[PDB]
């Protein structure tokens, strides 16, 4: 009892809850419902006008997110990407899936421990608002990460 | 020294057991529809017997010696007659007393030993109230085995795997000496226990839809 | 079965003097043993800087039986020998008895021979005439000894000498 | 100390879960029993993967473990 | 059965002073053994620091059978071996006559022999003489010990020696 | 003194048990993929068993009598059942003890005692350093040989030089009393233990590109 | 097996005086024997200068045994057989009363005496007359040795003096 842990190690509540806040007021989507959580990020706040290649100055907030991530024991994580319609369909399917794998191989770099990572990018197939006018500045061109917490 | 822990154990046992007691008896009616037992009562006023089975059994007597089987059955408790139904009184509440024996010698004088008698009595307090959570578990366990058990039976039953219990009633008339007289002798003795088959060739499966 | 040496504690909660010995009885309040006890005497020291009990004859519940296993006593989260009581008791009394018949004789005496160098005579009379058989009675009874008492409520530990089983 | 510090408050320990639960309906950090689920890695003791320690005592310094084999890094050394 | 050396109540009903050997007997008043009786005796200790009865002669009602446990009595809720009495009885007494003869002494001879440096004279006889033989008598009968003496209506508990069926 | 070497030897022991130990857990995950076990059991849960191969032995009798092997072949373990796939913990974990136990009462009473007592825990330390090292190589060493052993027999096996291991399994229908009855008994005894054989026309060869 | 009459340690928690010889346990901290159990006594020397300890029943812990190994005690970083107590106990009390016993029978004589060549007479009354039987009493008292008392937490070591199994 003396020496078994007290709680999980790399885990503060408040410290969950005060970097939730802050990905919010930051614009960072963030939704949760019974323990399966959600998160969205605008595609023009990550990539080039169009393009698999990720900007410099994103990797601070690639380890911000997977410093929040690390503190949830997890199981499966899912990261997929949507986009705008801009040549074919094929082009920015792959332009999605290659982003998509760009950002979990990052992530699989980082310490989340999980046990199994999916991903995949569909375009714009998945349309959420009417609002198309914009190319990569639309909100529907973004990437989404759901998983669902364990006990 | 444990004294303070002999004492904290004692009042944890005492007040947890409080606690649960008020919760069961808080929660009555709801515990009766689901441990009911005239129900599942046979006939004759004879409780079912008692059956148990598990699946994938794996033996391993040593080295080159395995023996595996898919399915067993056994009979733990035989049935028999009875003249009420239980209930779930002997199988979940438990007993309770108020310790009112603390001996007045070993009174905490120094500021060190008030703070290991608290100490001391905290961690009985705590050590107590994990025994009756013991205690209770267990006390459930042997519930739900029973019950299961009962059901299996029916379960089985249905299935056509057991021949049902036979019993035989003798009725006979007046009787005895001119100062004893008894109307009616009523026998009823029990001949064949419930069992099971070893012929597989009419055993009925069952489908659902 | 109990190892050679070992130690219980125990309660006791009848008092007495150092003046007669008598039967004492001890409860066993912890340990294996409860419910059990032990009774026995105590013994009388040359000096009473320290006082010891006796304890032999024990008596365990449950069964019809009497060890004799024999242990002595420790104060107890004190670790001594030594008992917590007074010895004052009868030291002030015969120094001062003495004392005062030896000053009774002394000034009968003296302010009688002083006289060539009546109530001053009566005074005279009184000291000089009642010192000395106070005196000797005094050096008589001066020999007795400063007594203690344990008390009715006090607890120790005991430590083991022989095996049980 | 606070488990469900800058949160709901402490509601009750639930032991099928083995967890902590805040007053906001978020699932706390700490646990409560030990039949949860902890990430355990590091152990004490000797005669691991063994036996265990022999109960019986000998007048040798040395432990073996109940199977038969000896601990010299359990046992102290000359 | 008895346990050995375990407690019981008792009321005593006869008192009797610490002066001649006598006969004395309690009734158990509680307990398994209800209305039985115990006869015994006392002793006489050194000083008087306490009072121990000595108590073997039980009888039990009922049977006609008499065994001899052999018990000692503590005072009850006092848990001590003092006796409820008296013990200033005859220090006085013996002191005053002492001092007295001794103060008739002086005052006869000392007021003839202060004579060089009728109702005087004979207030020295008076004194001188009668001081002798009272001073003796007194040194005679100094030894008599101060005595304790119980009383009819004290409750007693009784701690047992040997075990009994 | 000596009780100062012993401490230090102990302190050290325990240091370097509790690091090494942390490195083995830190350290992990390509340690299990590479000793696997699963991928080495054969088709009826039955562990392979252990050979040893040695090469160009010479035995000098006495004077005039000289004895000279090419190769050589021994069974070292046996193949036998098995439930689950060996790890490496019962292989190289380290016992692990924190020794708090300040049995010290030759405390320092100089600078020439102090610094006595320091070089001995020097010492000590080093002591128990190259005693964990030696404790770890011996273990290391053990595992290697099993693993070769393993490995050697898997070879040999492809190469057609050693008799497969056989095994009988026999069936039987539903089976029981009344109260006890079984589905379907399997019993499958190891009859054929496996073996080198020391014909030579059943030896195949092999040559790669 | 034990050497014959090699060294070991323990330590000690029971204190004592050198007043009443009885058990004393000590508790074997080191060596082979690990959690042993040595109850003895201890001797009176003519001379409080040092003092050792008599242990011989010696108790090991696993199996229920009673050895008799009999040895001795040194001081540890010592190396000596001396204890470390005080031994002034018993100079100054008797020292003081002898000397003020003879000057207060001094003072009485010569003051009395020196009167050819009343409160002086009181104190020669005084002082002559209670000089006298408190110096016979201080000289019956005055050959009470000094006594020695170990502490309850100093450890000890122990050499051997038979071999046991």
């Amino acid at each position: 009892v003396p020496k078994l842990p007290c709680r999980v190690d790399g885990a503060c509540d408040a410290t969950i809850i005060k970097m939730m806040t802050d990905l919010n007021k930051k614009g960072i989507k963030v939704a949760s419902v019974g323990q399966n959580y959600l998160i969205s990020i605008p595609a023009s706040a990550l990539f080039a006008d169009q393009s698999p290649r990720l900007n410099w100055a994103s990797y601070s907030l690639l380890n911000e997110i997977a410093a929040f991530l690390k503190q949830f024991r997890k199981i499966a994580i899912t990261v997929t990407s949507y986009s705008s319609k801009y040549v074919s369909v094929k082009r920015e399917r792959a332009l999605t899936l290659a982003r998509s794998r760009v950002v979990s191989e990052y992530l699989w770099s980082q310490g989340v421990d999980s046990r199994i990572i999916f991903t995949q990018g569909l375009g714009s197939d998945k349309p959420i608002t009417s609002y198309t006018l914009g190319g990569d500045r639309s909100p529907n061109a973004r990437v989404e990460i759901t998983f669902r917490r364990a006990v | 020294k444990e004294t303070a822990l002999s004492v904290g154990a004692q009042a944890g046992l005492a007040w947890r057991a409080k606690i649960i007691d008020e919760q069961l008896n808080k929660q009555a009616r709801n515990l009766d529809a689901i441990y009911d037992f005239n129900s599942l009562v046979l006939e004759h006023n004879i409780l079912p017997p008692v059956l148990l089975e598990g699946r994938n059994t794996l033996n391993l007597a040593d080295a080159q010696s395995i023996r595996i089987s898919d399915r067993t059955y056994k009979v733990a408790k035989q049935a028999h007659f009875i003249t009420t139904p239980p209930t779930w009184r002997q199988y979940l509440w438990m007993d309770y007393v108020k310790p009112e024996a603390p001996n007045v010698t070993l009174l905490p004088k120094t500021k060190a030993e008030k703070e290991i008698w608290c100490i001391y009595t905290e961690r009985g307090w705590k050590n107590g109230i994990d025994q009756a959570n013991t205690i209770l578990e267990e006390n459930i366990a042997r519930i739900k085995e029973d019950f299961g058990g009962m059901i299996l039976y029916r379960k089985l039953l249905a299935m056509n795997m057991v021949s049902p219990p036979y019993v035989s009633h003798t009725d006979l008339g007046v009787t005895g000496d001119g100062s004893e007289i008894h109307i009616d002798d009523r026998v009823l003795r029990i001949t064949a226990l419930p069992e099971l088959n070893v012929n597989s060739a009419e055993w009925r499966a069952a489908v659902a839809k | 079965i109990i190892k050679t040496g070992d130690i219980m504690f125990a309660v006791l909660d009848t008092s007495v003097n150092s003046d007669e010995p008598g039967p004492i009885l001890a409860t066993i309040v912890t340990g294996k043993l409860k419910g059990s006890k032990l009774i026995g005497s105590f013994n009388l020291p040359s000096n009473a800087d320290k006082m010891v009990i006796t304890f032999n004859t024990m008596s365990i519940p449950g069964a019809e039986k009497t060890i004799s296993i024999s242990a002595y006593a420790i104060d107890p989260n004190t670790a001594r020998t030594a008992l917590a009581s007074r010895t004052n008791h009868h030291y002030l009394m015969r120094y001062g008895s003495l004392f005062a018949s030896s000053f009774l004789q002394g000034f009968g005496n003296a302010f009688q021979s002083a006289n060539t160098t009546s109530t001053l005579e009566n005074a005279v009379i009184g000291l000089a005439t009642v010192g000395k058989a106070w005196s000797q009675q005094a050096q008589q009874l001066f020999n007795t000894p400063t007594t203690v008492e344990v008390y009715s409520g006090t607890g120790l530990g005991i430590l083991f000498t022989q095996d049980v089983t | 100390d606070g488990c469900c510090s800058k949160m709901g408050g402490i509601n009750y320990c639930d032991s099928s879960a083995g967890r902590l639960v805040c007053n906001n309906g978020f699932y706390s950090t700490c646990y409560c029993t030990r039949h949860a689920v902890m990430d355990l890695q590091f152990l004490m003791g000797c005669c691991l993967w063994h036996g265990g320690v022999y109960p019986q005592l000998n007048s040798s310094g040395l432990v073996v473990c109940n199977d038969g084999y000896v601990s010299e890094e359990c046992s102290l050394q000359k």
